[PDB]
C-alpha cells in the first residue's frame, strides 16, 4: 500500500 | 530530530505574529498545530519539504502563511489576530505514514488588549495548616512559583490561572505544613513573571 | 470533511484495568487514515499508534486498536501510571491536504473517595488599601474532581462574582486540589460581617463550612 507521504507527494506534483 | 521553536509572543487585536522553528540538526513535510488554553487541537497547514508549496486548512487561508530558502528555519505567521488565536503554536514533522512523530515545544501566542503588567501577591495567612499567595492581575502568562526557593515542595498546589474580566491573570499557590513548623519555619512564596521582568517574595506569617 | 467524534469525554480507571477509548468517523475511512496521540500536561502530544492497531517504534504491547469504517478503538490492556493523560484521534487526506482531530478523551485514575480538607482565607490588609477583596477558599486533596462550592455572606448566597480553580491529579495520591474565589469591591467586603465557604462533595456526609467574622 502507498505510504501518505507518497499520497502528498502525487497531490503537490499535481496541483 | 529535534525541533527547536522561538518564544513566546504578546500581541494586539489586528496584529500578526511569525514563529520560527528550527531542526536542530533529510527534509520533512512540516505542520502546524495550535492548542488555546485548556481545549484540544488545531491543525493550521502544512508545508513541502523543499519548502516549494503549501497547504492549509480552510480556517486559516487568507489568514496564515508557512514559509522555508532549503535549509533555513520554517516560519509560520498568522495575520488579523484576535484574542481567539491566543494559543500553543506547534511546529511538527510528519512521518511517512503520515502521523506526528516529532513536534517542536511549542510557542504561546497570547492576543489580547492588555497590556504586559506584573503581578501583585498577596498573603493567603495560616495539626496540618494551609497557608497561600494570591498572584494578582498580572499579563500575559506564565508565572512560575516556588516556596522557600525551591526547599518546599511537598503539598505544594499552584493552581492554573484564571483570565478576569480586567484581561488580568491571577492564580493562588498554597501549601500545607505542620502547624508545629509555624514557628520554628518561615515560608516565602517567590513568584517570577518573566514577561514583565517582576520578581516578587511574599512572606505568608499567621496573623 | 471528516469529522471525528471521541467518546467517553472523561474515563476513570485503576492501575491494572483496560481502557477503550473510541473514536467515532462521520464518514467511513480506512484506519490508515487514523491515528492515535497521547497528551501530557504541560507537553507536546505523542504519536502511539495508527488506526490499525500499529504501533510506532517504542510504544508498549498493551496498547492495541482496531476498526473499520466509522468506528475505531484504542485499547489500553493494563494500565501503568504513565498512561494517565489527555488522547487525540486525528484523520488525514491529501486531496486536498485537510487534517482533522477529534476533541480528546481525558484518562484519569479513579481511586477510593477522599473528603477535601476545608480552608478560607480573608483578603490581606495590603490588597484592601487596593480598593479589592479577594476571599479564597481551598478544597485540599479530595477525590473524585466533582465538588460544589457556595460562597455566604451574612449568610446571603453569592452568584456571579466567584472563579474556581482546580489541579491537575496529583501523581502519587492520585487526588485533586480546588481554589474557588471570591471577588468584591471593598466598599461591599466592609459592610459584612461574616464570609463563609459551604462545600459539598462525595466524601462528606454532610456539607462543610468555614467561615470568619470579617476583623476577628
Amino acid at each position: 500500500l502507498d505510504s501518505f507521504k507518497e499520497e502528498l507527494d502525487k497531490y503537490f506534483k499535481n496541483h | 530530530v529535534q525541533l527547536v521553536q522561538s518564544g513566546a509572543e504578546v500581541k494586539k487585536p489586528g496584529a500578526s505574529v511569525k514563529v520560527s522553528c528550527q531542526t536542530s540538526g533529510t527534509s520533512y513535510y512540516m505542520h502546524w498545530v495550535r492548542q488555546a488554553p485548556g481545549q484540544g487541537l488545531e491543525w493550521m497547514g502544512l508545508i513541502t519539504p523543499s519548502g516549494d508549496d503549501t497547504y492549509y486548512a480552510q480556517r486559516f487561508q487568507g489568514r496564515v502563511t508557512m514559509t522555508r530558502t532549503s535549509t533555513s528555519p520554517t516560519y509560520m505567521e498568522l495575520s488579523s489576530l484576535t484574542s481567539e488565536d491566543t494559543a500553543v503554536y506547534y511546529c511538527a514533522k510528519m512521518s511517512r505514514a503520515g502521523g506526528f512523530d516529532v513536534w517542536g515545544q511549542g510557542t504561546l501566542v497570547t492576543v489580547s488588549s492588555a497590556s504586559t503588567k506584573g503581578p501583585s501577591v498577596f498573603p493567603l495567612a495560616p495539626g496540618t495548616a494551609a497557608l497561600g499567595c494570591l498572584v494578582k492581575d498580572y499579563f500575559p502568562e506564565p508565572v512560575t512559583v516556588s516556596w522557600n526557593s525551591g526547599a518546599l515542595t511537598s503539598g505544594v498546589h499552584t493552581f492554573p490561572a484564571v483570565l478576569q474580566s480586567s484581561g488580568l491573570y491571577s492564580l493562588s499557590s498554597v501549601v500545607t505544613v505542620p502547624s508545629s513548623s509555624l514557628g520554628t519555619q518561615t515560608y516565602i512564596c517567590n513568584v517570577n513573571h518573566k514577561p514583565s521582568n517582576t520578581k516578587v517574595d511574599k512572606k505568608v506569617e499567621p496573623k | 470533511e471528516v469529522v471525528l467524534t471521541q467518546s467517553p469525554g472523561t474515563l476513570s480507571l485503576s492501575p491494572g484495568e483496560r481502557a477503550t477509548l473510541s473514536c467515532r468517523a462521520s464518514q467511513s475511512i480506512t484506519g490508515r487514515y487514523l491515528a492515535w496521540y497521547q497528551q501530557k500536561p504541560g507537553q507536546a502530544p505523542r504519536l502511539l499508534m495508527y488506526g490499525e492497531s500499529s504501533r510506532v517504534t517504542g510504544i508498549p504491547d498493551r496498547f492495541s486498536g482496531g476498526g473499520s469504517g466509522t468506528d475505531f478503538t484504542l485499547t489500553i490492556s493494563r494500565l501503568e501510571p504513565e498512561d494517565f493523560a489527555v488522547y487525540y484521534c486525528q484523520h488525514f487526506a491529501s486531496s486536498p491536504p485537510t487534517y482533522t482531530f477529534g476533541q480528546g478523551t481525558k484518562l484519569e485514575i479513579r481511586r477510593t473517595v477522599a473528603a477535601p480538607s476545608v480552608f478560607i482565607f480573608p483578603p490581606s490588609d495590603e490588597q484592601l488599601k487596593s480598593g479589592t477583596a479577594s476571599v479564597v477558599c481551598l478544597l485540599n486533596n479530595f477525590y473524585p474532581r466533582e465538588a460544589k462550592v457556595q460562597w455566604k455572606v451574612d449568610n446571603a448566597l453569592q452568584s456571579g462574582n466567584s472563579q474556581e480553580s482546580v489541579t491537575e491529579q496529583d501523581s502519587k495520591d492520585s487526588t485533586y486540589s480546588l481554589s474557588s474565589t471570591l471577588t468584591l469591591s471593598k466598599a461591599d467586603y466592609e459592610k459584612h460581617k461574616v464570609y463563609a465557604c459551604e462545600v459539598t462533595h462525595q466524601g462528606l456526609s454532610s456539607p462543610v463550612t468555614k467561615s470568619f467574622n470579617r476583623g476577628e
